[PDB]
């Protein structure tokens, strides 16, 4: 359970699951009150802006 | 149910802990779950 945390940051962490979207979806659930830019941060996502 | 949240104390401006009145309103309407007419009322409720 937290091996799975050094892959967080990277672009090709959804590699073989279909729905690619993931980082997007969890910014839209989550982000809004949390730093945007903390997810932008630890889920990789460079330039959110 | 702020007590204790991570973004009420991101802005708590103060080392002995009376902490000032806008700390509650920049803490509360950058975080959400809360209103502005909710902020005013309380700061007229708190201890200036």
């Amino acid at each position: 359970g937290q091996w799975d945390r050094l892959v967080l940051n990277t672009p090709s962490f959804p590699s073989n699951y279909w729905d690619k979207f993931v980082k997007r979806k969890v910014l839209d659930k989550h982000g809004d009150i949390f730093g945007r830019e903390r997810i932008a941060e630890l889920l990789g996502m460079d330039l959110a802006s | 149910d702020i007590v204790g949240s991570e973004a009420f104390q991101d802005y708590v401006t103060d080392p002995r802990g009376l902490i000032s009145k806008k700390d509650f309103q920049k803490a509360m309407d950058s975080q959400k779950q809360f209103t502005g007419p909710e902020i005013q009322f309380l700061l007229s409720c708190s201890e200036a």
